[PDB]
């Protein structure tokens, strides 16, 4: 009935910081701009949602409290909190239809919205359950986030396939133009599961992994996914749909091989893009014995050429791409050498480090 | 004319 | 009639980058957003422009080259030269009405239009001419940056007074409502001279102030200023219009003192601003024997207070401003402790640094 | 109101 706490700033930043992440949309309905703030037994839920995904943290109270809920302007709440002094002990207590947060001598009082009317994402359960180190799923998201359809009418494309099978946990993204796929093995027997992330849950998901060695508890249900990371737990609907197979998609047999360097590779293309189409983004690859030349042309007739010296004994092909898809993939690989294996100029490249193949990338060319 | 992965 | 240089990128970059600060705004005249390059003796001349003012880059030709002139795309090539590699030696020459730039196996055609077109700030003579440390200029410019007008009908506002008087160089701005001034000893008797330096003018010669110790060699004209730092060269138009006088704008006779910790006001100010009206930004401030007290009320009914123990033994009295120019003046200042100066609810109050009058701060209240 | 200095 009377809502009181009294925590340590630094035990409510990060977490305020976190449950604010699914907000900042078009405002829609009032209570999506506040933060949920529960006091429950010893223990203090804060909680922010965009209807479609919600990020909680739960914070011990181990001061003096009093049960509650009140929801609060997330972003005035945050400001307040990030601006008072290093160590400053923040009582917070709800005085009516108003929110009092104060710390020495500040005092500041927040509207509210009803706890009642915050939106909480519907009862479910999971059918599968799996715990592994932050760094494998960052692994994962960074190496396929960049190939994610953006308002694609084909609604599934807008997200990323998660996909646990055998040992290995796998990521997929695509927009029917270019394609990523990144496998893990995370030590442990999984059943074969595919589920659709919403494209802002799984920009959510990379944000809650800090870095440090807390693991990353996933549960999946029919329609849900919820991560936990040490006191944050981030649940998210999933998307309907039939995702494409990546294992139709990868190139049958690539008669022909290219390696280079990924950075004279990636410059090489990066200098090439600057006289390219500006919407188009079409470059030409002539590969030949040993040779890769790119060149560019825009509107205005301005051209750019670059030769590289590559390891191909191929046919000689020329084969047209968008480099902006070409930049994204050489952007993520980020090793010491690339190999680029073709067919011909209608058909899809794969790339990859040369090194390694636990991520593969398949570009579709333009006819060019 | 980007070509579609399918 | 048919320019040539090779030059070592690095020797190309910095002036690439400075000469294009005049650049970025609404396509107009087409050549605006070109370069223009011109060899001649032992120099390549690099300048950009936006008809208001000007940035020339000379660069010293060791390497052979072959006199001329033209314009190019100023994005394009800086982000060629940009892209090679470090230690890339950049040929660039005409051919035709293309540049070409070449380094290794990297080839770009550009589009150019006419030198004959660029366009060239008229023909004057200087009548005040100085040097000073750039340091010296960085803290005249950012001490009182921030309080010039943006886009006020009264055009002269929209700028900057640079004032010589005796060995003064002083820097006035002002948007009706505050003002700030600021004066710097330059070691050199100097006629009394006053011109208004347009804002884009001031935002130019603080970016060409690399930090380092080449001095600043300032040439003043009726219509125009020039700054020389090192190889670089920024002109600029002069304002019109007769700039208020900050003598008679300084308080009279403040009989009420206040002194604060620089910071603890402003983390007082700026905790307070969250729960000020989001458009007029008014916050109270009640003065009282040894304490403020700031208020801040929003169009929500939300409200912040800030009490602080400050060292105040005038009359009792509150006044209202508005918080954005209260806490632009505690940005600037960053010092230890802050003096404030008033007179009564309706008139100015003078802000400075208790340790120094190089710099001085008037604020006008709201009827608040 | 915001009061102006002139
Ligand atoms: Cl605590
Ligand atoms: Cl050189």
């Amino acid at each position: 009935s009377h809502m009181k706490f009294t925590v340590e700033r630094e035990h409510l930043l990060k977490p305020l910081q976190q449950v604010s992440g699914p907000l900042g949309g078009r405002p829609t309905l009032p209570i999506l701009g506040n933060l949920l703030l529960q006091v429950a037994d010893g223990t203090l839920s804060l909680t922010g949602t965009d209807l479609e995904m919600e990020m909680v943290a739960r914070v011990a109270l181990v001061q003096p409290h009093e049960p509650g809920a009140t929801t609060v302007p997330a972003r005035k709440f945050f400001d307040i909190c990030r601006g008072l002094p290093e160590g400053a002990e923040i009582a917070v207590q709800l005085e009516g239809e108003r929110m009092l947060v104060r710390s020495g001598r500040s005092r500041f009082s927040l509207s509210t919205l009803p706890a009642a009317d915050f939106p909480n994402l519907d009862d479910w359960q999971s059918e599968v359950e799996f715990t592994l180190p932050q760094a494998t799923m960052k692994r994962l998201i960074e190496a396929t986030q960049f190939s994610m359809a953006h308002q694609d009418v084909r609604y599934y494309l807008n997200g990323m396939l998660f996909e646990t099978e055998g040992e290995e946990l796998r990521t997929v993204a695509t927009d029917g133009h270019r394609l990523a796929v990144c496998s893990m093995p995370i030590g442990q027997s999984l059943p074969s599961h595919s589920v659709i992330v919403p494209r802002k849950g799984v920009i959510e998901l990379m944000r809650m992994l800090d870095g440090g060695d807390n693991p990353l508890r996933v549960q999946i249900g029919s329609n849900n996914i919820r991560a936990h990371v040490g006191d944050f737990i981030f649940t998210s609907k999933l998307v309907d749909g039939r995702f494409p197979d990546y294992r139709r998609v990868l190139p049958k047999n690539p008669d022909k091989h290219l390696e280079a360097g990924c950075d004279l590779l990636k410059q090489a293309f990066a200098r090439a893009a600057i006289l390219s189409n500006e919407k188009f983004r079409g470059v030409r690859l002539y590969v030949s014995e040993n040779q890769l030349k790119i060149t560019a042309n825009n509107p205005e007739q301005e051209e750019a050429e670059e030769i590289l010296d590559v390891t191909y004994s191929g046919a000689e092909m020329e084969i047209g791409f968008n480099v902006s898809y070409v930049l994204d993939v050489l952007n993520a690989l980020k090793c010491e050498n690339v190999r680029m294996m073709l067919t011909d100029s209608v058909s899809s490249v794969q790339i990859e480090d040369a090194a390694s193949q636990s991520a593969a990338y398949v570009v579709m060319p333009m006819r060019l | 004319r980007q070509a579609x992965l399918f």
